[PDB]
């Protein structure tokens, strides 16, 4: 089984704003699961590029249904990958949660790009959401599934909002 | 913001405040290369790599780590 979500935002500020404000995401009060993230490498790469690799710890609560087969989890590790391509003003994001991989794997392609015309950053995002190892049926995953999207959706664009007000409010 | 591994999270600042600095000022403006925040790094990293060892998280990151996914 599988799932493709497609979002897009456009953040009215400069690429600068943007990407620092990705960098410096936690905590804020829209992400109040995210205990924890830690940079595990960062490096330039051979064409200018600014390559990271961040390592997250998210606390959740499956739905009820679910509880009995499962399986008593609560944590989840999820990993970021980055690439900062400043002589476009480019960013490419990638995550996905390294546990619980065999139950329900869920990556993010975000990509931020600053359009000089609008002024303006516009980060676009495909969520993916692959489930064999199917347990239940479908609709309800697929109902998990279109819930966790639209509430992503929300709290990474509030979230991101905020850090941007905030590092300029300085 | 807090580190997996708390006794890192003091390590962590420093490198983090060190990076906001060399991103926005030298990074961004074309103007450097260079990794400033060397020590503050290589500090914080290896603390941090210490608390990774005891982890059963760890391998799959490991593995994680040698994907590129935007190939």
């Amino acid at each position: 089984m599988v799932l493709l979500h497609k979002s897009t935002h456009i953040f009215p500020t400069d690429f600068a704003s943007v990407s620092r404000a990705f960098f410096n995401r936690y905590p804020n009060p829209y992400s109040p699961h995210v205990l924890s993230i830690d940079t595990i490498s960062r490096n330039v790469d051979q064409e200018g590029n600014l390559r990271t690799t961040r390592l997250l710890k998210k606390s959740g609560k499956l739905p009820t249904w679910v509880k009995p087969f499962l399986r008593g989890i609560t944590e989840t590790w999820i990993i970021e990958v980055s690439v900062v391509n400043p002589a476009n003003s480019t960013m490419k994001t990638y995550t996905r949660n390294l546990d619980h991989t065999g139950i329900m794997k869920v990556e993010e392609y975000t990509t931020y790009q600053f359009d000089s015309a609008t002024s303006s950053t516009i980060a676009d995002s495909r969520v993916k959401f692959s489930s064999g190892f199917n347990m239940g049926i479908k609709s309800k995953v697929e109902d998990w599934s279109r819930t966790k999207f639209d509430e992503n959706v929300k709290k990474s664009r509030m979230g991101m909002a905020f850090v941007i007000q905030k590092l300029e409010e300085a | 913001s807090a580190s997996f591994a708390p006794e890192c999270t003091d390590l962590k600042t420093k490198y983090d405040s060190c990076f906001n600095e060399w991103y926005s000022e030298k990074f961004l403006k074309g103007k450097s290369v260079e990794n400033e925040c060397s020590k503050q790094w290589y500090a914080y990293t290896t603390c941090v790599n210490a608390a990774l060892v005891k982890q059963g998280i760890k391998p799959a990151l490991d593995e994680a780590r040698e994907e590129a996914p935007f190939e």
